[PDB]
């Protein structure tokens, strides 16, 4: 689970 | 490059470009519709900011696994590849820089200065927050400070105003506090301040739910939902 | 652009764009090493076709949409947007076109001269068979014939080759007869033709199973099941 | 399902 960005 | 077509066929071609997912080309034409030199639309800003996440997120994604095995390379009892696998990544991410500032070039002339609107200032100032981060993810030099500070500051900036401006379940809002998140934590080492903006984050777009019309707010939504993703994978 | 750089290196590279999903670089790195004008051994062989499969599926892809949207806005009732689709969809078309001559005359000056070994000759006159397809899924002129009949030919003296030359669960062997029968079913109008292709395929290399290794046939699987999946849609 | 190739 690579953290995640928008 | 673009200078020739109408500013509505570019941003036309750049809707038929992301049905296509063809990013590159979605990017250029935004490019060349920003250069006319007129504000964008909300619509429009989308587009933009949709194209050069993409290109850049498969950038960052080629130089993510090219950087790990190099990494490797450099281990306890790891052996002497030769240098392709440094040139091969430092042109991947020679590559990465220019389209970062290619966009932090459209910010500051002239989206930035021009934009009024609470929506538009803070969706550029995220914009530029974002790729100075996607350079301080590369940087190993004597300017990383720099560009963390630069990233810090738009950031820090679109906070100011969209706290001001804008309600917490703003999907812009929702955004720039996610990815301000994520600079804190990976980027300026401060995981603490990390998780104490995602938690605000979403409790405070909780707490204003209420007021929302729905399915007016699936992008505020899915937001939400990466807010929480990443509380729990850092807690 | 790639006649400094080592065959060794080129190699190298396109190794850590396969891993990068760096598809195009993939492809420009395949290039300079043929044409350093040595033949590409087996493994090298894959690389190439690869590179060029992903660059110009993509591309397919992309041409395909906007194909089926330039359709939509010429059919009764549809209201006249302008040139943008049709310009559009022409350049993915030139640069799709483009990608495919530069295999095809990679393949003509000199892999398939050069290639005597069957599984070679075979990959290779695949190759030109699958890229005159694609050049045939976008032509719509005077041509049309003569690139079908191009793609015919490579893929008829390619399974003439395998038949004498391969057993029939050799994975060149089975991708090539998959290939040619997507050829028959929508490209030369020969459903069924492209039918009796796959199931004779199929069927015999089911009955050759019992002459193999395992896990050494994992590619040869997974095309059997293409080969099936195909038989499944089509009948 | 879109057929097959490889
Ligand atoms: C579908 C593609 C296009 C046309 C490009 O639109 C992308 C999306 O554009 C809007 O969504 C934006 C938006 C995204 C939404 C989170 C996507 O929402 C859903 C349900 O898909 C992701 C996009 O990248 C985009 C444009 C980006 C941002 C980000 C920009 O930073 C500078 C800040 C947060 C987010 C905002 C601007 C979202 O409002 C819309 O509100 C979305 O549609 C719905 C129903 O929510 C649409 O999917
Ligand atoms: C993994 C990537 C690289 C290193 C590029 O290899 C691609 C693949 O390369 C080989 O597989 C080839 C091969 C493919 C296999 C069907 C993939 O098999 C599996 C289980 O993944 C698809 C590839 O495109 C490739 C290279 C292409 C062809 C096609 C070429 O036409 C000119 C004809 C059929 C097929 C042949 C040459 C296959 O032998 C190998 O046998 C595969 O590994 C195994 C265990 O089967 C490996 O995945
Ligand atoms: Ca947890
Ligand atoms: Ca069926
Ligand atoms: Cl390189
Ligand atoms: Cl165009
Ligand atoms: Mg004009
Ligand atoms: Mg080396
Ligand atoms: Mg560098
Ligand atoms: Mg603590
Ligand atoms: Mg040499
Ligand atoms: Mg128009
Ligand atoms: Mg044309
Ligand atoms: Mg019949």
């Amino acid at each position: 689970k690579r953290r995640k960005s928008v | 490059a673009m200078g020739s077509m109408e500013r509505a066929s570019l941003i036309q071609k750049a809707k038929l470009a992301e049905q296509a997912e063809r990013y590159e080309d979605m990017a250029a034409f935004m490019k060349g519709a920003v250069e006319k030199g007129e504000e964008l639309s909300c619509e429009e800003r989308n587009l933009l900011s949709v194209a050069y996440k993409n290109v850049v997120g498969g950038q960052r994604a080629a130089w993510r696994v090219l950087s790990s095995i190099e990494q490797k390379s450099n281990e306890e009892g790891s052996e002497e590849k030769g240098p392709e696998v440094r040139e091969y990544r430092e042109k991947v991410e020679t590559e990465l820089q220019g389209v970062c500032d290619t966009v932090l070039g459209l910010l500051d002339s002239h989206l930035i200065k021009e934009a009024g609107d609470a929506e538009s200032r803070v969706f550029y100032l995220k914009m530029k927050g974002d790729y100075y981060r996607y350079l301080a993810e590369v940087a190993t030099g004597d300017d990383k400070k720099r560009i963390i500070d630069s990233a810090r500051s738009a950031y820090q900036e679109a906070m100011d105003i969209s706290k001001k401006e804008m309600p917490p379940t703003n999907p812009i809002r929702l955004g720039l506090a996610l990815n301000f998140s994520v600079f804190h934590y990976e980027i300026a080492n401060s995981p603490e301040e990390a998780i104490s903006l995602a938690k605000t984050t979403f409790d405070e777009a909780m707490a204003d739910l209420h007021t929302l019309s729905e399915d007016s707010y699936k992008d505020s939504t899915l937001i939400m939902q990466l807010l929480r993703d990443n509380l729990t994978l850092w807690t």
